[PDB]
């Protein structure tokens, strides 16, 4: 494992021990290391979510969609999840 | 990993 991925795997073992500012920390350091990663971007913004931190965690989401190049193989059940939150926002 | 998990 190099450096990023043992930083990473501490910031996901918090997060499953429900220890979300702890795992925030660690993803903070993915960002740091690895700027144009949207792993650490996308990782912070669920801890975010579990904190109820809403708008650093649309903040985390936006920033690292502009590291994030198209996904051609999206599942249905993203599909659903993404257009049920797209069109209760939109109401 | 699915969508709520983490990666
Ligand atoms: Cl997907």
């Amino acid at each position: 494992m190099s450096q990023f991925e043992k930083q990473k795997e501490q910031g996901n073992s918090l997060f499953k021990q429900g220890l979300y500012r702890e795992a925030v920390h660690c993803y903070d350091q993915l960002i740091t290391a690895q700027p144009q990663n949207p792993v650490g971007y996308s990782n912070k913004a669920m801890a975010l979510i579990k904190l109820g931190e809403y708008t650093q965690a649309i903040q985390m989401c936006q920033q690292g969609l502009r590291y994030t190049s198209t996904a051609e193989h999206v599942a249905i059940r993203s599909k659903l999840q993404y257009r049920l939150e797209l069109a209760q926002g939109a109401v | 990993s699915r969508m709520e998990e983490v990666d």
